[PDB]
């Protein structure tokens, strides 16, 4: 059973905030 | 015992014929040429 290290292409850790208009 | 014969006739310096090899222990280094691939891997497991 693999596990993703935070330096794997698209498991980072700092997750996209949204703007309040969207 | 080589500088023990140079004082006996100088009573009365580098070596430029030992041209030494450049072989390097590898560095413990993942992409580059000459190091060893040891430690964190490529692949983020």
């Amino acid at each position: 059973k693999r596990v993703p290290n935070p330096n794997f292409l698209g498991n980072c850790n700092i997750k996209d905030f949204k703007p309040p208009y969207i | 015992r080589d500088t023990r014969r140079k004082r006996r006739q100088g009573r009365s310096l580098p070596d430029i014929a030992d041209i030494p090899r450049t072989f390097r222990t590898p560095v413990p280094s993942t992409l580059m040429p000459g190091g060893v691939d040891v430690g964190p891997s490529v692949e983020s497991y």
